[PDB]
RNA sequence: UCUGAUGGAGGAUCGAGUUGAUACUGACGUGCAAAUCGUUCAUUUCAAUCACGUUUAGGGGCGAAAGACUAAUCGAAAAG
RNA sequence: GAGAACUUUGAAGACUGAAGUGGAGAAGGGUUUCUUGUCAACUGUGAUUGAACAAGAGUUAGCCGCUCCUAAGGGAUAGCU
RNA sequence: AGAUGGUAACAUAUAUAUAAAUGAACUCCUUUACAUAGGCUUUACACUCGGGGUGCGUUUUCUUUGCACUUUACCUUUAUAACAAACCUUGGAAUCAAUUUACUUGGAGAAGAGGUUCGUUGAACUCAAUUCAAAAAUUUGUUUUGUAGCAAUAGUAAUUCGUAAUUAUCCGAAGUGGUAAGGACUAUCCUUGAAAAAAGGAGGGAACGGCUUUGUGCUUUGCUACUCUUAAUACUUGUAUGAGCGUACCAACAACCGCAUCAGGUCUCCAAGGUUAACAGCCUCUGGUUAAAUAGAAAAAAGUAGGUAAGGGAAGUCGGCAAAAUAGAUCCGUAACUUCGGGAAAAGGAUUGGCUCUGAGGACAUUAAUGUUAACUCAGAACUGAAACGGACAAGGGGA
């Protein structure tokens, strides 16, 4: 069944440290933990490894990412204006 | 310890054979005397 | 030590020059099985024998250079 | 299968008797925990110098040796006599020493 | 006295120094003894034995 | 959204050991001991504990900071 | 044995209780090891005991370790002060 | 001038010994070589149960009984067998399927079927040799032997005989999960958890038979049984195997450091049984000990370390200091507050022994049906007792 209402994944820290500072890392391990898709196989499977690094669990093939995400939206951008030329 | 080094060992035999005492033959005509115990040799 | 299990091999390694002794073991079983140890320089080598026709023949018909050692 | 338990040694010294040692063996033996239901399974026949002791069930033959010291304990003799095997079918009062 | 021979005969006998045991006359003879060669010899013609050890049983 | 399992997270809990030292302001205080003993107590997945090796040396070091510690010596060691 | 509560033996009653006064090692010690003597002192009572004293003895490796490699790191070379 | 099998994964040298499958410069990799947590699993060792044998013990009475032994090293690429994985061939998946305790995986090729390899282990499996029948100018079934060799010759436990020898045994089936290691996994990190010696694999393709001979290492002429690899021997080579050092003992309990034969301190490994959650406590087997700078007697005060106390229950005291109070497990019940995670073992009730039973929870085969066999785990009921049962040990006082 439902075990938390609302606290998630941050029940590991029970009740310490701020709510604000759990909701602040829910939010953001939420997508840590996420599994991401990998452009090279299209199967959504890459996880990170370590902090700037993410593997495909398929293709075992490894790119450089976010902190806590496969991109970050100002690298994302980046990109774009660089292939829009 | 049992492992030892070839001089170290060679200095316990010496501290060893001096540790006897005078000869009776001599004494007829001593004080430097340790015991394991009591006078560590520190060497 | 090494098992060898065909009479042509054994008979080949007792003909080698290397080959020093043989030991002849003989134990009861249930009937007397017994064993021919050849003493190489390298290995012992071993052949059991259940027939003790086949066994009797064998040790006889080795030739006499090389050291006998009953052990029974 | 066929156990033997000679006595010859001892009985030509006169210290226990053959009748006695069967008797005891015919009612204390037990079968499916009773004492007296040898009936056809397990029988024990007697002789001048030995005990024949014929089962047909499986059977230790160490309760035989268990059997010979309760009666020479009970028969107080326990510190002169031992037991001991001599074939895979048989056991033989030694003396001691 | 005897400390060397209970020593040995725990030795030869492959059991502790506290299950041998000595014939408590014939102490003169088990004095003689101080080898393991002796302490063998008068194992065997039973001037020490080795004691049983405690029962410990499991029928509870 | 709810219920039952499964799962096995966490500077999570109890607790021996280890590592310490709350209280009795107990004993002892010509001690077993120039800091021990008894009971009690804190601590045990982590900023955890231990060993050896190695680095930092005196107006210097080292300090989750008490002027603490730096060989029973520290608001400036010890030796001459 | 001159002499025995604390030397040895046998018997008993118990203890330690595999987190052990049980087996193996390291650091440290250095002959305390072993056998035979043995008691002036020491072994805070005794002591014939002993890790004490005395005389002898005992440690065997191609395979167990060191030795080799490199680590935190140390020393030195070239310079330069 | 350098072998060969398989479609493939890959395999092949068994000579006493699987030694030789050409290969330079120059390169490129691999091994060495690595964290933590969690469970799952396999194996060995440990423990335990039953059977057989042998010995001992108990034996007023009971007891087909209680105890002990019943063993097997390294090495043989150990051969095989089995299994977690990975890979290959065929195959062609939605009604998606396979599958784990967990999730993991698949048109970048799943299931099914057939294989290859590594790694675990190390005689498993008829494994090896062997007896007997069907396949053909060598395969498949049935038996004997052997603890597979080591290996029984050793070890252990017994019975004897001059006092050194003979003898007999050393084999039938399982359960629990304690320790260790391995495996395949999952998870965690703003933490990603040595290096080198040393060894290996590969890419590349420099060099090239033998006897004799022209002339100047190069074209040449007649002839062919000819190169590498392991072992031994003989002679030359300086003497053509295996250096040096440690190895006793203690490791605290009197061998260390604390001025000592000091109740202190001081690193690592092994680790039995019972009760139990348990390497706890308590008792026990193996091993060890019965020793402590003393003994004997008496036994008042006082001290110290404890017990127990009628009635009251903190009036004591600065202060409940100290002690007492339950305290395990199961079932029930659980507030304010709250960062919604907690609070919480909140608070607070009930039960608990023994005995005799009842029910539930698995594995293994036969032609929808019937037998063989294993764990302790739960739940319920009768009876029983001086109403007692976490009986000792162990073990929260709670609340505002």
């Amino acid at each position: 069944s439902r075990r938390t209402k609302k606290v998630g994944l941050t029940g590991k820290y029970g009740t310490r440290y701020g709510s604000s500072l759990r909701k602040q890392i829910k939010k953001i391990e939420l997508m840590q933990h996420a599994k991401y898709l990998c452009t090279f196989c299209g199967k959504t499977a890459t996880k990170r490894t370590c902090v700037g690094i993410w593997k495909c669990k398929k293709c075992k093939r490894k790119v450089c990412g976010g902190a806590w995400s496969l991109t970050t939206p100002a690298a994302v951008a980046a990109k774009s204006t660089i292939i829009r030329l | 310890g049992s492992i030892k080094r070839f001089r170290l060992k060679q200095r316990l035999g010496k501290c060893r054979r001096q540790n006897r005492p005078v000869p009776h033959w001599y004494r007829l005509k001593n004080t430097k005397r340790r015991h394991w115990r009591r006078t560590k040799l520190g060497l | 030590p090494k098992q060898i299990t065909d009479i042509r091999k054994f008979l080949k390694i007792s003909r080698k020059p290397d080959t020093t002794a043989v030991i002849i073991m003989k134990k009861k079983s249930k009937t007397v099985i017994t064993k021919l140890k050849l003493r190489t320089k390298k290995y012992l080598y071993t052949m059991v024998f259940a027939d003790r026709k086949k066994a009797e023949r064998i040790e006889n018909s080795l030739l006499p250079s090389l050291k006998r050692i009953y052990y029974p | 299968i066929k156990y033997v338990l000679d006595c010859t040694k001892p009985v030509k010294d006169t210290i226990l008797d053959i009748s006695g040692l069967e008797q005891f063996f015919k009612d204390k033996i037990k079968v499916d925990k009773k004492t007296n239901n040898l009936k056809n399974k397990v029988v024990v026949t007697s002789d001048e110098y030995k005990i024949y002791i014929t089962v047909h069930i499986p059977f230790s033959k160490r309760y035989i040796k268990y059997l010979a010291k309760k009666y020479i304990k009970m028969h107080q003799i326990r510190d002169f006599l031992r037991v001991i095997a001599k074939g895979k079918l048989a056991y033989e009062f030694k003396y001691f020493q | 006295s005897l400390t060397l021979q209970k020593r040995l005969a725990a030795s030869v006998l492959k059991c502790g120094k506290n299950k041998i045991w000595m014939d408590p006359n014939e102490i003169s003879e088990i004095s003689l003894a101080n080898s393991r060669f002796s302490i063998r010899k008068l194992y065997k013609e039973g001037l020490i034995l080795k004691k049983p050890q405690k029962v410990h049983s499991r029928a509870r």
